[PDB]
DNA sequence: GTTAAAGTTAAGATGTTAAGAA
DNA sequence: TTCTTAACATCTTAACTTTAAC
């Protein structure tokens, strides 16, 4: 979730690529219901 | 849960702006000329060892200094990222020196091998270096094992031709390297300090390397670097 | 207090390991001395054992005494002496190859090995007075395990006079015999590879009662058969070449002698 | 003799057997590699494909302009990471569908820098809204 | 409210050995 | 069937949390 997309060892274009696809899943659900 | 998500939505927006600025301001300090730690006289190549001819590197090499490389090193990646035993052997050091050195690192099941692959290339085994792994306090870091508990990494050093001129000073360094663990497979950066103790102005070659090291006058064939 | 030093957190296996007395009822101990293992013959005054052990001085510089590879070349070995033991030899880098093939003629293979790091004596008062009781010899610091505090142990590290990377080391090549038979029985990883013994300068070719006492405790405990208990009583499977005086006559042990 | 400055020497091997994206002009260790992880440095090859190919196509997707483009190393969050200071302003919302070409575009981000220093709160060349 | 003892856990370039794919 | 090859076989240290005083 949230901290494991926030680890330091993580590099941050992929930081920002793992947290655009949550961003999209999320917003996919909120299309749904 | 909707709106406690969508309060997580506009949480990850906040991380959009953080995060894009962060990066922005890191790019912008790249553009505006940051140095990374890497050193500005390090030659790097990005190609597979079986892959790239060494014909190439061996003309560069007399073009440009006169003279042939003075230290070999490999890590060699074992087969126990894959390769096998006989690959690399079958590639030519022996014509990529003539007279110098050879550090081959070796593990405890691939020594035996090892000594035979640098015994086959022309040269003799003349000493080995051990690394022993060290804990945050200072213990030994013992690990795994069959017989008795690892804690070492061995290298073996094999010398081609003559070693009497003005370059190779004798008796100079040790050869066990009491050091910290620092990656999953990373050698300390002592054998380098050892390396250019051992030869000063110096044209290294090191084989299958990564990006943690790409020293200074070092020539750093691999391919994930 | 100890705990913070280096030199005093290596070497804390001292104070746990004391080498027994000397075996009196004739039936622990065995003694074949003899001219030359070279020389004698062999096979015959034992069989089938499970460690062996060659304590060797080799000679490297020909001036230095010792022996060279010749004599590893013609030692009897068969397959009557050892069939299904560990041979344990003392071995440099000068001729670490030579050992590698000579022992492979006769179907020993290298399995691991077990090295012992030099920390010198003289160079821990030397730096105790770089840095400042210190006023005693280094064997004194070998047997009261009174070690001067030190906490980078990396500079300790005995002198050496090699034309090379200068030598701190002692290693230990340990060879299997394979028979997939009769196999071997043992416990695994009862024992560390490395460990830090404090040793004297200007002689750095001799390890202690205490490091005699750590090997032969790992070849025990990696050989647990082989202990004497009730059943090695004529079957001993273990014995030491070139035994030296010291720590060889053993409960379950065969100390082959060398007479001049 | 010299003893054989590494300088020169190493910018001429780096000319002969390095990569070419490690060397720039006749001799540069190109630093905003090797701070950057393996597979991701954004190539003045690649500056100059995506400053054609925004011309031409249809912005705000791309995918369509990657199926034509190398279909490598030219992930999306990238894209619109390095399309904003082309553009010079963080949102994309209000510039969506919209073709400009390319000396414009630096008129319209000379424009942003200007407004972002009247304004007093620029952050490295990046002004938000 | 602070200090110490007990459970935990995660990592450390092992190898022989029964099983089975050509 | 046969040699490999997957496919199984346990010990130290440093830190992290949890609980019992006091
Ligand atoms: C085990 S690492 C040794 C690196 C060294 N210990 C260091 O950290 O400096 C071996 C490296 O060799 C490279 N390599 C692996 N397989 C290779 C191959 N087949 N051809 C060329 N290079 C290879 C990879 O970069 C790999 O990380």
């Amino acid at each position: 979730t949230l901290e494991d997309i926030e680890n330091e060892k993580f590099t941050n274009l992929e930081i920002l690529t793992h947290l655009y696809n949550l961003k999209a899943e999320i917003v996919r659900r909120l299309a749904e219901q | 849960s909707k709106k406690g998500l969508q309060g997580l939505l506009q949480d990850i927006e906040k991380r959009i702006l953080h995060y894009k600025q962060l990066f922005f301001k890191e790019q912008n300090e790249i553009a505006n000329g940051k140095r990374s730690m890497v050193p500005d006289n390090s030659i790097p190549i990005c190609s597979d060892v079986t892959k790239l001819n060494f014909q190439a590197l061996i003309d560069a090499q007399m073009r440009h200094a006169g003279k042939m490389f003075d230290v070999i090193m490999m890590d060699p990646p074992w087969q126990l990222d894959s390769l096998s035993d006989e690959k690399i052997q079958n590639m030519p050091i022996q014509s990529l020196q003539q007279d110098g050195f050879i550090f081959v690192w070796a593990i405890n099941a691939k020594y035996r091998v090892t000594i035979k692959m640098i015994e086959n290339w022309g040269y003799k085994l003349v000493d080995e270096i051990t690394w022993v792994k060290k804990t945050v306090n200072g213990k030994i870091a013992k690990g795994h094992g069959f017989y008795l508990q690892h804690a070492k990494e061995s290298c073996l050093i094999g010398v081609k031709g003559d070693v009497d001129n003005g370059r190779f000073k004798k008796n100079i360094a040790s050869d066990v390297i009491f050091s910290e663990r620092r990656g999953q497979s990373q050698k300390p950066e002592e054998i380098y300090q050892y390396i250019n103790q051992l030869c000063p102005n110096g044209n290294y070659l090191e084989i299958f390397a990564r990006r943690n090291n790409l020293h200074d006058n070092w020539v750093s064939i691999g391919n994930e670097l | 207090e100890p705990g913070e030093d280096q030199l005093s957190l290596l070497l804390k296996w001292r104070s746990s390991y004391i080498p027994p007395q000397k075996p009196t009822n004739e039936d622990e101990y065995k003694k074949i001395i003899c001219k030359d293992i070279s020389s004698e013959k062999l096979e015959q005054h034992a069989g089938d054992v499970s460690a062996l052990f060659i304590n060797i001085k080799w000679k490297l510089s020909e001036g230095q005494s010792g022996k060279s590879i010749e004599d590893l070349k013609k030692l009897a070995i068969s397959d009557k002496l050892i069939n299904n033991g560990i041979i344990f030899i003392w071995s440099e880098k000068e001729i670490l190859s030579q050992i590698v093939d000579v022992l492979e003629a006769k179907g020993f293979n290298y399995i691991e090995n077990f090295m012992i790091n030099q920390l010198s004596a003289d160079k821990a008062l030397e730096m105790q007075r770089k840095n400042q009781w210190s006023d005693i010899t280094p064997e004194q610091c070998i047997e009261q395990e009174k070690f001067p505090p030190n906490n980078y142990v990396q500079d300790i590290f005995v002198n050496s006079e090699y034309s090379f990377f200068r030598k701190s080391k002692k290693i230990l090549l340990m060879l299997r015999k394979f028979n997939k038979d009769a196999q071997l029985e043992l416990r695994h990883q009862r024992t560390s590879d490395i460990f830090f013994d404090i040793f004297e300068q200007n002689k750095p070719n001799d390890v202690s009662k205490k490091g005699m006492e750590f090997v032969y405790k790992m070849i025990e405990t990696l050989l647990p058969k082989a202990n004497y208990s009730e059943e090695n009583k004529g079957a001993f499977k273990m014995m030491e070449l070139y035994a030296d005086d010291k720590s060889q006559p053993r409960k379950g042990w065969i100390s082959v002698y060398e007479q001049e | 003799n010299q003893p054989l400055d590494f300088t020169q020497y190493a910018k001429n091997m780096r000319k002969d057997l390095s990569n070419q994206d490690i060397c720039l002009e006749d001799g540069a260790l190109n630093h905003s590699y090797f701070l950057t992880k393996k597979g991701q440095y954004w190539t003045p090859l690649n500056q100059k494909a995506l400053q054609r190919g925004i011309e031409l196509f249809g912005v705000g997707n791309w995918k369509e302009i990657n199926y034509d483009e190398f279909s490598g190393k030219a992930n999306i969050v990238e894209l619109e990471l390095r399309t904003c200071m082309i553009l010079g302003i963080n949102d994309i919302t209000e510039y969506y569908g919209k073709k400009i070409s390319e000396e414009e575009q630096e008129e319209i981000k000379k424009s942003n820098i200007a407004k972002g220093k009247k304004e007093n709160k620029l952050k490295d060349n990046i002004y938000q809204k």
